[PDB]
């Protein structure tokens, strides 16, 4: 399973089971460019969020109701949607994944 | 060691 494999290898579920996590299959340069695209408010009300002009290939990884450490279980949902990321620093780079529309 | 931008890359990037 891509999600079980990737989450593990990325040290994401090595010491616990992360309930949800999205993976972006676009280049890093192209994802970093979103920080200068459409400004929107994060779900929390913050406004340092940016929505990508176009849709991007992403894979949603969600734990199943049965999942329990050490045996984490994820459902793999591949899709193409706009991504919304929060940006900070200098340069202005993504630091959080807010959502995918 | 790991910064917020670095953490985002490791957790969400898979070009």
């Amino acid at each position: 399973n891509y999600c079980n494999q990737m989450m593990k290898s990325r040290n994401l579920t090595k010491d616990r089971c992360k309930p949800v996590n999205t993976f972006v299959h676009e280049s890093l340069a192209d994802v970093q460019a979103v920080c200068s695209q459409k400004n929107v408010a994060c779900k929390n009300g913050q406004t340092n969020c940016y929505q990508s002009y176009s849709t991007m290939s992403i894979t949603d990884c969600r734990e199943t109701g049965s999942s329990k450490y050490p045996n984490c279980a994820y459902k793999t949902t591949q899709a193409n949607k706009h991504i919304i990321v929060a940006c900070e620093g200098n340069p202005y780079v993504p630091v959080h994944f807010d959502a995918s529309v | 060691k790991e910064t917020a931008a670095a953490k985002f890359e490791r957790q969400h990037m898979d070009s």
